[PDB]
């Protein structure tokens, strides 16, 4: 229950047991800080949050002192100002004059709080000099200049509590205390880059960005993170035509201040191996060509080949917008085809879970609902490589709650205790009608998280039928207040695809295609496209799909267009263009409209407003931006789509396999990254730097 | 100065195996029993000392073996072994001379003792002799400030020192039997004044049973 207290004369109210700094933040009172973070545990080592309380003789730490009723706080008086001055004097005693060569310059809390709450000049002139500290090698992503460490312990707290990487610590004692791995080890985690943002000094910095830019040079665009279906909200920092870095953004219901390393460091791939001009295959060579010539060639291929009905195949890959897929589907249907297809292994056939109700392919117990969790079952998903931030959320819940977690699948090096109980469908049914089934039944907020790798199997109906039966049989998993059936997607376009109906007929499932338009589709195998078919790759990077193509149309990347992306929850988010596309590249729906007009059809929209109206005509949830909708048809969906048409399928005994064999190098932008290549050579479990011999 | 970084060597690296002997493993299980079952990490300090006594110094393999035993990450053990200075993380000599140079032992003559030891062994604090016999280290107060100046050789306190006595003490620890601990040459017993006790002079103590309250 809330209490009442006074801070600088202002009366404010927060819950009991809260820290004083939280009250000061609610009251609009600014209090300094280096070691306090809203998402990390409370440490009281910087001694910069000191304020005066009438109760206490000495000044007390706002970060740690509990809030009490009737307490009177002052953050204004001479003792507090002198305290801040003294603490900054000691802090900058042994700090190095690296401000020109430091990459935190211009965005340093130490600089700003020295200017605001500290002295104008120093009194340290000792002839013996300052302390020195040797630089650590903790990997190819985080660069270390550890003379600048102020010993806040944010890195350690993050790595040991939020990430599950206990290799970072606090070795030594006193002035010779050094943060790092006591021996040369790597900071092996898919969340390591947030250490760079948490350090208020430049002791831990981005290595590929090391000296590229300063903060004031940068345009800051608030956009959305492709590379996973979490829809992490990001800030793209751009210097003209070049995207310099990507950093996280606050969204407490999606990603909560964090982003993974792919999202942060795959930006290096938007400036190499890009497609800047159209290309025509004349033989074993690609020949650069104009837009008119390439679209002319596509039209002539359509008229020479005469694909009847479902012989025109449309493939959409990861990292594609919704607008592009809608335009491609409208075109493909105007040409008489229903062979809209995903780049997954079993993408030629529609999903076993069906697309009739959105509840069947979404994370219905929303990302903030993991915090409500009491029991979790993980079917065919490693959340550390699929939606790592959601794995961090699962950990966060597990550390503060009674949370019992099980998994049916490959044995996964998890950041929590996971209770592995099988790898087959047999073991799934065993678990669901044995012990963990009753664990799920007696729970008040149980979660059954199914992976997309299950949909990428032939015997997926067997699974989804089993899980659907268990769901409709168990009230606790599906109520009028809570839905525990969740499907975790690993790529950012699948939810929007299924929302717009980007799946194939079964009439088209068995057709051999004569033309194959593949859009951002880099996971094709060279067996899903015939040797005698005319193929059209539309993308932004040449990795796999453009090698196959007969015509290549350069498109725009997610940093170069304002697209709509649907995440796992069903949350539609709108990006924002940071730059324009390079060279002769174009927005992709405009490409599809032009090539429609070159062909014997034409889409009825001509600018972005009409495309938004078409999105509304397809699904009105695609324009309710950032709103996660409930659904009224949970019972109906589990009875119609998951349990009904899947009883005919018989299970395999092939063990479940991991879906993402390398977290790094998952898509075109990452496979074109050299930083991801270095991070794939390193961060391999076979290396001695990445395994501590416990 | 405290060293807080490890660089692997051919005789100190995690590939070198380590294992408690059966005696020390029994003792370690008895030590783990002294704490709650879920808080067995509390035994990281005594078990590390057990390792440092089996093998003459706290090597990285000892830390990793303890971490394996107590189900704790190795870095949490590295932090302990680096924080507490009695964990010798470099190899040591047979005899670890620890001479206090704090203010009491300085007022009573620690610097003469340090000069004597440095001249006898031709060694500076933090170094080891050619004999692998004497490792020297100037330490803070070891809790024998009344019997000052003082020193400690491998866990035993030799007190109320002189340069003469320290020189010949090192001589007989270099070869032959080493004297029993306590004040030098029995010029004192323990904390008594060296002229003699002035307080506790009977030959039978007063039993407090004779002086209880009116209650009980
Ligand atoms: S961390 Fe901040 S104060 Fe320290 S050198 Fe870098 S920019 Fe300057
Ligand atoms: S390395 Fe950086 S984040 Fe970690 S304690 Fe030092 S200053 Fe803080
Ligand atoms: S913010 Fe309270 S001591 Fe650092
Ligand atoms: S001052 Fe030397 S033993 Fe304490």
């Amino acid at each position: 229950a809330e209490i009442e207290l006074t801070i600088d004369g202002h009366k404010v109210s927060i819950e009991a047991g809260s820290a004083l700094i939280q009250a000061c933040e609610k009251a609009g009172v600014t209090v300094p800080r280096y070691c306090y973070h809203d998402k990390l545990a409370i440490a009281g080592n910087c001694r910069m949050c000191l304020v005066d309380v009438e109760r206490a003789p000495k000044p007390v730490a706002s970060c740690a002192y509990p809030v009490a009723p009737g307490m009177v706080v002052r953050t204004d008086t001479e003792r507090v100002k002198q305290a801040r001055e003294n603490v900054m004097e000691m802090m900058l005693q042994n700090h190095p004059l690296d401000c020109p060569v430091c990459d935190q310059g211009g965005e340093c809390d130490l600089q700003d709080q020295s200017m605001r709450y500290g002295r104008d000049r120093g009194r340290f002139t000792e002839i013996t000099g300052k302390r020195s500290t040797e630089d650590k090698n903790i990997g190819p992503l985080v660069k270390t200049s550890m003379n600048r460490c102020i010993h806040c312990t944010r890195c350690v707290r993050f790595a040991n509590d939020i990430a599950g990487a206990p290799e970072l610590g606090s070795s030594g004692r006193g002035n010779d205390m050094q943060i790092g791995t006591y021996l040369e080890k790597n900071l092996n985690t898919e969340l390591s880059g947030n250490v760079i943002d948490l350090c208020p000094v430049g002791a831990l910095t981005n290595k590929p960005y090391a000296f590229r830019a300063r903060p004031w040079e940068l345009k800051k665009t608030e956009s959305i993170d492709v590379m996973d279906a979490v829809g992490s909200n990001i800030r793209i920092d751009s210097k003209g035509v070049e995207v310099m870095r990507v950093i996280p953004r606050v969204h407490e219901d999606v990603n909560e201040e964090w982003i993974n390393d792919k999202s942060r460091f795959a930006c290096d791939g938007l400036k190499t191996q890009r497609l800047t001009t159209p290309l025509i295959r004349v033989g074993d060579k690609f020949v650069n060509a104009t837009w008119d010539d390439a679209l002319s060639t596509i039209a002539k291929a359509y008229q020479q080949k005469a694909p009847k009905g479902d012989e025109f195949k449309a493939v959409a890959g990861a990292l594609v917008e919704v607008e592009s897929m809608v335009a491609l589907k409208d075109m493909t249907n105007a040409l008489g085809s229903e062979n809209t297809t995903t780049d997954t292994p079993n993408g030629n056939s529609a999903p076993a879970h069906g697309i009739t109700f959105r509840s069947n392919y979404l994370f219905n117990s929303s990302i903030a609902g993991i915090e409500d969790a009491d029991a979790i079952l993980l079917v065919g998903t490693n959340p550390r490589r699929e939606a790592a931030v959601m794995n961090a959320r699962i950990r966060k819940a597990w550390l503060r709650q009674e949370l019992e977690i099980a998994s049916v699948g490959p044995t996964l090096d998890a950041t929590f205790d996971v209770a592995e109980l099988g790898n087959t469908h047999a073991d799934l049914e065993k678990a669901l009608s044995g012990e963990f089934g009753e664990v799920l039944k007696n729970a008040k907020n149980p979660l059954i998280i199914v992976g997309s790798g299950i949909t990428d199997r032939e015997d997926a109906g067997a699974f989804f039928n089993t899980i659907g039966k268990f769901v409709e049989s168990t009230p606790s998993v599906l109520n009028e207040n809570w839905n525990g059936y969740n499907v975790l997607q690993r790529s950012a376009s699948r939810a929007g695809a299924y929302d717009i109906g980007f799946t194939p007929s079964d009439e088209a499932s068995k057709t051999t295609p004569k033309m194959v338009w593949l859009l951002g589709a880099d996971e094709v195998a060279a067996s899903d496209i015939p040797a005698d078919a005319f193929v059209v790759y539309q993308g932004h990077n040449g990795d796999v799909g453009a090698q196959f193509a007969d015509v290549v149309l350069p498109g725009a990347a997610y940093t170069e267009k304002a697209g709509t992306y649907v995440n796992t929850e069903g949350r539609s988010q709108i990006s924002r263009a940071a730059t324009g596309p390079p060279g002769g590249a174009r927005e992709d729906w405009k490409i599809l409209r032009a090539v429609s007009e070159y062909l014997g059809v034409a889409l009825p929209y001509e600018d972005a407003y009409e495309v938004r109206d078409r999105l509304a005509e397809i699904s009105p949830s695609l324009v309710r931006y950032d709103l996660v909708e409930p659904t009224v048809f949970g019972d109906v969906a589990v009875q119609h789509s998951l349990v009904g048409p899947n009883g005919s399928v018989t299970p395999s005994s092939a063990p479940l396999t991991e879906t993402i064999e390398n977290f790094y190098m998952t898509d075109s932008i990452s496979r074109s990254s050299p930083t991801m290549a270095k991070s794939s050579i390193a961060f391999n479990k076979d290396n001695k730097k990445n395994q501590a011999f416990a | 100065h405290i060293v807080s970084v490890h660089r692997n060597t051919e005789n100190n690296n995690p590939s070198i195996p380590f294992e408690f002997s059966p005696e020390n493993m029994k003792r370690a299980e008895e030590v783990i029993a002294k704490y709650p079952p879920q808080y067995k990490k509390a035994a990281v300090m005594p078990l590390l000392d057990i390792g440092q006594r089996q093998l003459g110094y706290t090597s990285i393999s000892v830390m990793n073996y303890v971490a394996k035993l107590l189900e704790m990450p190795p870095m949490r053990v590295y932090e302990v072994a680096t924080f507490y200075t009695m964990y010798n993380r470099t190899p040591m000599g047979r005899y670890h001379l620890q001479i206090c140079t704090t203010t009491p032992c300085q007022l009573c003559g620690s610097d003469g003792i340090m000069e004597a030891v440095q001249n006898t062994l031709n060694i500076k604090p933090g170094e080891t002799t050619k004999d692998n016999l004497f490792t020297l280290s100037e330490v803070e107060c070891l809790g024998a400030c009344v019997n000052a100046p003082m020193m400690a050789i491998n866990d035993d306190y030799y007190e109320d020192l002189t340069p003469e006595g320290t020189v010949k003490l090192l001589e007989d620890c270099k070869a032959g039997k080493m004297p029993t601990p306590g004040p030098e040459n029995h010029v004192r017993r323990d904390c008594e004044p060296a002229s003699g006790q002035k307080v506790l002079l009977s030959k039978e103590p007063h039993n407090v049973a004779d002086f209880l309250q009116e209650g009980i």
